[PDB]
């Protein structure tokens, strides 16, 4: 169509016929006015003495969602002043004039700048110059910079003497932009590409610009996952709906989640929802980009959820469309509270707010003012009483301000909760713990990474909330909560009301435990007016410290009460978390500090750093108090700090400067109550030069100066490798940083660090430690398991790591995973998942160099990114042939005796001596034989009679493939034997170790008695079972849900979605329960403690077996034994 | 803050000979230490930055060396006008602290 | 890349005249040839930007044309300062090229050289090295043959030419030959002459000196 | 308003590298190409290439690849370029240039000059060339200079510190195999001025810092 004809090469230069050069070009940009670029040619390119002078419209974009309108008057406008004008390129509301060589040439738009947004009608018109007006809308982020012209010739206009201008546009675009929040429909199958890009010899295409624009893509099949889109206050999102299309309710004909208030209201428009929202391509039209994108303004301050649907041609045979329902979130910070958790809570009629940028134009202000929010209502108000709450999430150098009314004119009375927060500057401290137990059955989250909590997938809170409503109700483990008796059932004999639910609350505030917050979190600036200058208001003001010493986050509220008053209520909601833990600060003090990244000796006296963007730099030299030092009240002492205030005011030489004439705008840390240290948050300045600024300090009669290097490079550097040597720590090799993998602040030069470890292998009892869990949602979404080979081939093709991977490039070599079982009658074992372990046989052939990466930078944040790790593994040659019976043939590179089909095999054994022992393919293990070994038909446990203590015996019982070590002394000739039991009928795939209940009944039909058994009695060790590679027995309950979600099509026509996802719930017998069963001692306490509690045998299986079992006979079973002799 | 001694306090030296002033810091100020000489009813003038260099204008007699803690001034030939006293100075760390002084006299 | 087959070499011609230059092109091409005059010392300065247009400041005797496969540049009549070295460019495509360039000669008439013969000084002959300079003093055109003879007996490979610009005072312009030798062959040989031979000379010049 | 800066000449050893420095003053510099031309003495010029500065991406000859090297600050409004390898036939005059708008480079810089001979720094050596010392007279007698032995470019000479430019020539130098330049200057003088006028040649070598004054007397 006429969108796209692009065949003419239509070579030509700026200024065209006229003489006129770029020195005296009229260079004036075009007018800005509520955003909107405009230079409309009017009156401008009418003929007129002292020319033709060139006029030349300079749009320069460096804004999102930008709209640029351009204007050239017809002919015929006005008499005899704009004949033979001439528009260059015919086609330019979307052909525009690109520059190559030295020449002009017709590009498309589209291509150059991916998502353009062209209007095919432009006030009921054409857009095109034939109307004389052209309009087109850019997309929200950039990837590089683009410049185009359009050319508005009247150089042939001409009235005797005088002549016409010549009229250019020059729209400038620079990068902008990360990504939009939203979803992506693909044409394509989900892939997952290697960890190397190497693979990217294919030219630039238009496939891979589409998939690198949305933070979430949505392939065509395989889906598991509906779209869940989060927005934030003057943050921008977009859907790029599928080619197949056949209608869509996501904009206009929209639909509410909240049942609590809505009146049952079909649809509902974004712009009548949210004021002052716009819309971008309503009608969806474009030549290519189906894509719409929306605007949330940042005044906007309310929380509210929004479904709509998407519904596709050719439907699936004739009339069964598969329509996909995608979620819309505008606002949901700190969601995961105890006011939507807890039922009682439920019946008040709240309002749920978030914390809005400050009027003071400040980007990290936040404020929540109650002043017109605590309000007597009028008594014709049947509701009753409103609860309004604010929820925030604060990070380094945030502020916030809570502002409340307390004049006794309008609010008499009114109380202050923590009724210490005015004295005691206290706060209600609330226990994460019931967030901890639902996020690891959802999101298999650990308690470990407490510290990134609130970064987990917000699916727990919407749509499925009635689930965790549910699971608080049914699972005994919350039963013998404290706060049991809130989110406990009503009862139709005791109903709660909006009164009584009032009062619960008002308990639930009393009962909480406080704690200050100066004292709970140090560094921390805290400023309590009581009464301010206008003698109405009382304000509580403070800064977040630059680094947050805290374990785990911090969850808290406060604010004002004006029940008495029979006013509302007001409660902020604030989280803190760590960002980074590690500031580039110099401490000169023989204090050391854990946070600080330099710490220079007393000798030294100079110290130097290099800064660089969003980098936080610290200098102390004071004292600080550790855990270890009883804390007193003592005054600082008397350090004599130039300039008085270090940061704020920087000496750059002799002469004292401050810093914002340094940096734009930087932000500042100081401490009230301490002189120092003192910190600085680089902000984005564009003062590229290295620039030197300097404090200084006297210590003991001792001046100590520090040195700053604020660089910004016009290439940041491309890579930064660091390189570790694993550590031996008790017969395992583990690598310093191996926690890398977790995601980090996202500075300008820790974007692309890799570590590396170095792993040699010279000995057995060779297990490797790595840290690369199971790809899940949230911190670990992207998360993949990558290998190559260096020697004795040097593979070019990247390889996933797995367990049958690995096991082609050593042999008989196994991964496990670590265990730390107590007592072997439980029915659950306590297991590290986040680990696994590489365990690899005495036979190493030959040198094998490889790499095992896993590449968790993949997973990206506005604001953290996460890490890569790469474990260098080097391994040297042994030629040790264990003692052992080889009895398939799959076994016979391992063993020197060709034991095939040898049912009896009997080796004499000797001291100093290796024995190793395989079952063949599929066949089940009868005892371990080396932890409970068969001795004269009796199951009797070695390790007492040979006095064994750590050897292989008992590190390698619960393996595949099992060894031990001969005592150097036995009391007299011992002999036992190892069995392995094959069924005849079946080929029986053990996946997991062989359960007592299986066991047991072989013993039975085996003819085995176990009566004199001893058990063990090791404290704090550690020992290896292997479990698959991945557990595919924890069932993903989120997967199922939307799963069985998907099946009864929430969203087709009217189909009340609401409905659907509240009666969708998950069956309780698909879980066993509280995983702790029977009676657990709990004496067993070391290092991490309490971790996941998971059962290892695989029921569905053993059930099988169990049966199979029961219903053989002996002409049916058969057994081969080791016999091993030792003398 | 950080002080300079300065010796000998009063040196004397025949016309056309050799003479050396020495200064001694209180702490390491690498290379900042800066020398100056004053007449009577005159003010200072400067002669040797960062406590190596000659200053523009320094007549080719008047040089220094020293780094770290011990620092020299030396003239090579004296000359009748150089009846003056001199002065040491710091530019590391402020305060910048001045030398007690060294008078040179002429036998 | 696209060829810029420039001619003629060069051209002699006085004040008042006519000058044609030209510039042809491998393959037909439509405009985009630009012409540059630098005199010896002088930055390439563009006069004419386009197939006949010309820049600011540009004299009104500068007139262009020509198009496809030849193009011709032709000035009315030659000022003083319009004696330079020109050349033509294209930029029809990217890979740019320039000619071999024309060469503006003022005046022509002949002149005879004025020959000149120097021995080496006693200063170079303690150095080893013995040099003996024959100069060409006022001669046109720059067509003159110099020879070199020790003894009678040609010497050549051993001596290297100069010759400076053209100098519009009075159409001069010298040419410096030098011959070098070592300071032991200077002393085996006492006959050292020069040879020049020129357009206006009826029979060739010989300066000669009795020295070694 | 718009003129073009370009660095000073620069020699270099074979093998080594040389930049040169390109500034672009007034106009605009993002939205126009930066060409760059080299020309060997006595030869046709011959173009390299360009680079627009709002893009990093540079392209250059088909027949020069990887020892060009051309790129664009905007921060400095600047044009730099390195050239690496460097080779014999290398010694030539560099230029730059941009084009205004009318698709033709409209603009060209001061130039640069880059030699690339394995010689070094030495200083020449100053003989008479004395006129001839005959009886014949005549008002007719040239005497000169010769320089020989140095290198690199340039070397002026000048005759009584500026004085009696009538028929004085400075020859253009030559290049002699072991690598070292060569050139004469001489001037006519009446050969009756010999016995009543002195004669003094002033030769300057900048690279070496030799200033040598030579006196020119019959023998």
């Amino acid at each position: 169509d006429e969108l796209d004809k692009i065949d003419l090469s239509y070579e030509t230069t700026e200024s065209g016929d006229t003489a006129v050069s770029e020195d005296s070009y009229d260079k004036y940009a075009s007018n800005n006015t509520n955003k909107e670029y405009v230079c409309d040619f009017t009156d401008q390119l009418k003929p007129t003495e002292s020319g033709p002078k060139v006029k030349k419209c300079e749009v320069k974009v460096n804004e999102p969602l930008i709209k640029v309108k351009i204007i050239c008057p017809l002919k015929g406008s006005v008499e005899k002043l704009y004949d033979n004008i001439e528009y260059v390129p015919k086609k330019s509301p979307y052909v525009v004039l690109t520059k190559e060589e030295t020449k002009l040439k017709e590009k498309l738009l589209s291509k150059l700048i991916y998502g353009l947004l062209i209007s095919p009608t432009v006030n009921e018109k054409e857009n095109n110059f034939k109307e004389g007006v052209i309009e087109f809308t850019l997309p929200p982020v950039v990837h590089k910079a683009t410049v185009f012209y359009f050319i508005c010739d009247n150089s042939k206009t001409e009235d005797d003497n005088k002549k016409g201008n010549r009229g250019i546009v020059e729209v400038y675009v620079e990068p902008y932009g990360n990504k939009i929040n939203g979803c992506a429909f693909l044409d394509e199958d989900e892939e997952e590409e290697k960890y190397g890009n190497q693979i990217e010899e294919d030219e630039h295409n238009e496939k891979i610009k589409m998939k690198t624009f949305f933070t979430q893509n949505i392939y065509k099949k395989n889906n598991i996952y509906p779209c869940y889109m989060k927005l934030y206050s003057g943050d921008i999102g977009g859907i790029l709906f599928p080619k197949n299309i056949k209608s869509t309710t996501c904009f206009e004909e929209m639909i509410p989640y909240n049942k609590e208030i809505k009146w049952n209201k079909e649809n509902k428009s974004l712009g009548n929802l949210v004021n002052n929202s716009v819309v971008y391509n309503k009608e969806m039209n474009a030549k290519y980009f189906n894509v719409q994108y929306v605007h949330i303004p940042t005044s906007y301050k309310d929380t509210l959820n929004l479904f709509c649907s998407i519904i596709l041609k050719e439907e699936e045979s004739n009339l069964i469309s598969t329509s996909y329902l995608v979620y819309v979130s505008i606002n949901e910070e700190l969601n995961f509270s105890l006011f939507d958790f807890y039922e009682s809570f439920v019946p008040i009629k709240k309002t749920i707010q978030v914390a809005q940028k400050n009027v003071n134009n400040k980007e990290h202000d936040y404020t929540c003012d109650f002043t017109d929010k605590l309000d007597k209502t009028v008594p014709s108000t049947a509701n009753g009483k409103k609860l309004f709450i604010c929820r925030k999430h604060l990070k380094e150098f945030d502020t916030f301000t809570l502002k409340c009314n307390v004049n006794k004119t309008q609010y008499p009375n009114i109380e202050i909760f923590p009724k210490t927060l005015k004295d005691k500057k206290e706060v209600l401290k609330l226990d994460l713990d019931i967030q901890y137990q639902m996020f690891s059955k959802f999101f298999k989250f650990n308690t470990q990474n407490a510290k990134y909590l609130n970064l987990y997938p917000y699916y727990l809170i919407f749509p499925f909330n009635h689930i965790g409503k549910k699971e608080l109700k049914n699972n005994p483990t919350y039963k013998n909560h404290k706060d049991v008796k809130y989110f406990e059932q009503s009862s139709v004999l005791s109903p709660l009301s909006s009164a009584d639910s009032l009062g619960k609350l008002l308990n639930f505030l009393d009962t909480q435990e406080t704690v200050c917050l100066t004292e709970k979190i140090r560094y921390l600036n805290l400023s309590i007016n009581e009464l301010g200058s206008d003698n109405n208001t009382f304000s509580v003001t403070f800064q977040v410290p630059p680094y947050i010493d805290i374990k785990e986050p911090f969850y808290f509220m406060f604010g004002c009460n004006n029940n008495k008053g029979e006013g509302n209520i007001g409660i902020v909601e604030l989280l803190i978390s760590k960002q980074e833990e590690k500031i580039k600060g110099c401490n000169f003090h023989e204090s050391k500090l854990d946070y600080f990244n330099e710490n220079i000796s007393s000798d030294t006296h100079e110290c130097t750093l290099h800064a660089y963007e969003n980098d936080i730099i610290g200098f102390n030299c004071l004292e600080t108090t550790h855990p270890n030092e009883v804390e007193v009240e003592v005054e600082d002492a008397e350090i004599y700090l130039q300039p008085e205030n270090c940061f704020n005011n920087v000496y750059k030489g002799l002469n004292s400067v401050d810093i914002t004439t340094i940096l734009k705008n930087a932000q500042t840390y100081n401490i009230n109550n301490k002189k120092t240290p003192t910190f600085l948050k680089i902000p984005p300045y564009n003062l590229l030069e290295d620039v030197e600024i300097s404090c200084q300090c006297t210590i003991k009669q001792v001046v100590k100066k520090i040195k700053v290097i604020i660089t910004k490079n016009d290439t940041v550097l491309l890579k930064r490798e660091v390189q570790s040597e694993s550590t031996l720590d008790d017969k395992i090799y583990k690598c310093e940083h191996e926690n890398f993998i977790n995601p980090r602040v996202n500075k300008t030069f820790d974007e692309n660090v890799e570590y590396t470890c170095n792993i040699k292998i010279e000995n057995f009892f060779n297990y490797i430690q790595i840290f690369c869990p199971a790809k899940d949602l949230g911190i670990y979404k992207n998360i993949q398991m990558y290998y190559d080979i260096v020697k004795p081939t040097r593979v070019p093709q990247f390889k996933k790591f797995n367990n049958e991977e690995l096991h082609k490039l050593i042999p008989n070599s196994e991964m496990l995973h670590k265990t730390k079982e107590m007592l072997i009658l439980y029915n659950e074992e306590k297991v590290d998942l986040l680990h696994f372990y590489v365990f690899l046989p005495i036979y190493i052939k030959d040198i094998y160099e490889f790499n095992i990466v896993c590449d968790n930078s993949k997973t990206m944040w506005k604001n953290q990114l996460g890490g890569k790790v790469i474990y260098h593994i080097t391994v040297s040659k042994r030629e040790q042939k264990v003692k052992g019976c080889s009895f398939d043939n799959e076994h016979a590179h391992m063993f020197s005796y060709n034991k095939t089909n040898v049912k009896n095999c009997i080796i004499d054994a000797k001291p100093k001596d290796l024995i190793g022992f395989v079952c063949p393919s599929g066949t089940l293990k009868l005892t371990n034989c080396f932890k409970d070994a068969i001795v004269h038909t009796n199951l009797t446990n070695i390790n007492g009679i040979l006095y064994l203590k750590n050897n292989l015996a008992n590190f390698t019982y619960k393996h595949q493939f099992n060894y031990m070590e001969i005592p150097a002394l036995m009391d007299n000739d011992i002999s036992f034997k190892c069995i392995c039991v094959d069924l005849k009928k079946k080929k029986y795939n053990v996946k997991s170790p062989l359960g007592p209940k299986v066991l047991r009944a072989l013993y039975k039909k085996l003819n085995i008695k176990f009566d004199n058994y001893v058990t063990g009695t090791d404290q704090n060790k550690y020992l290896m079972t292997y479990m698959d590679l991945h557990l595919s027995h924890k069932r993903n309950y989120l997967k199922e849900l939307f799963h069985d979600l998907g099946k009864k099509k929430p969203a087709d026509t009217d189909a009340n979605p609401e409905s659907i996802i509240e009666s969708l719930s998950i069956n309780e017998s698909n879980e066993s329960g509280p995983f702790p069963t029977g009676d657990v001692d709990a004496e067993h306490l070391i290092l991490e403690g309490y971790d996941t509690w998971e059962s290892l045998y695989d029921e569905q299986l053993e059930e099988v077996i169990y049966n199979d079992i029961e219903s053989l006979e002996l002409k049916d079973i058969e057994q081969y034994v080791l016999q091993v002799n030792l003398k | 803050s950080i002080v300079m001694t300065q010796t000998p306090k009063f040196l004397l030296v025949p016309a056309g000979d050799r003479v050396t002033i020495t200064c001694k810091a209180s702490q390491s100020v690498n290379n900042d230490v800066t020398w100056y000489q004053q007449k009577p009813g005159q003010s200072p003038k400067l002669l040797i930055y960062y406590a190596s260099n000659r200053y523009t204008g320094v007549p080719d007699r008047f040089t220094g060396s020293g780094y770290g803690t011990d620092f020299t001034f030396t003239i090579s030939t004296v000359q009748a006008e150089d009846l003056a006293v001199y002065f040491c100075q710091q530019d590391y760390s402020s305060p910048l602290t001045f030398g007690a002084g060294t008078k040179l006299e002429l036998k | 890349d696209i060829v810029m087959t420039q001619s003629p070499a060069s051209l002699a011609l006085s004040l008042g005249e006519r000058a044609t230059l030209y510039c042809r092109a491998s393959h037909s091409i439509s405009s985009w040839l630009a012409w540059y005059q630098q005199k010896p010392g002088k930055a390439p300065k563009l006069l004419i930007y386009k197939a006949s247009t010309l820049e600011s400041g540009v004299p009104s005797r500068f007139s262009g044309s020509g198009s496809g496969t030849e193009f011709t540049l032709t000035i009315s009549s030659l000022q003083p300062d319009d004696f330079a070295t020109y050349y033509c460019q294209q930029y029809k495509s990217y890979p740019w090229t320039f000619g071999q360039g024309t060469k503006l000669e003022i005046k022509r008439t002949v002149a005879a050289p004025s020959v000149f013969i120097f021995p080496p000084s006693d200063e170079q002959l303690k150095s080893g090295t013995a040099s003996v300079v024959c100069l060409l003093n006022n001669f046109y055109p720059r067509e003159a043959k110099v020879q070199w003879k020790v003894d009678n007996a040609l010497q050549s490979g051993n001596s290297q030419e100069s010759v400076t610009e053209q100098d519009s005072k009075d159409s001069t312009y010298s040419l410096s030959s030098t011959l070098t030798l070592s300071k032991a062959d200077y002393e085996k040989h006492k006959v050292y002459a020069c040879e020049v031979t020129h357009q206006g000379l009826s029979s060739p010049v010989t300066k000669s000196f009795n020295r070694g | 308003q718009v003129q073009l800066v370009q660095s000073g000449a620069e020699v270099k050893k074979p093998g080594s590298s040389v930049k040169v420095s390109c500034k672009v003053s007034g106009g605009t510099f993002n939205t126009y190409a930066i060409i760059w031309v080299r020309q060997a003495p006595g030869q046709g010029l011959e173009w390299m290439g360009a680079i627009i500065p709002f893009q990093d991406r540079g392209q250059y000859a088909q027949k020069f690849q990887g020892r060009v090297t051309i790129t664009a600050d905007k921060s400095t409004s600047t044009a730099y370029m390195e050239l690496s390898s460097l080779r014999s036939e290398d010694t030539a005059v560099y230029y730059c240039a941009k084009e205004s708008g009318r698709a033709v480079a409209d603009r060209w810089g001061q130039g640069t000059l880059v030699t690339v001979s394995s010689a070094s720094t030495k200083g020449p050596s100053v003989f008479p060339l004395a006129p001839s010392s005959k009886s014949t007279s005549g008002g007719t007698a040239a005497l000169g200079c010769l320089v020989k032995d140095y290198f690199p470019e340039p070397v002026t000479v000048s005759w009584n510190s500026g004085a009696l430019t009538s028929g004085v020539h400075t020859f253009p130098a030559v290049l002699q195999s072991s690598g070292l330049y060569s050139l004469s200057s001489v001037v006519t003088v009446p050969s009756s001025s010999l016995g009543t006028q002195t004669y003094i040649c002033n030769v300057n070598h900048k690279p070496s810092n030799t200033k040598v004054d030579k006196k020119v007397e019959p023998k």
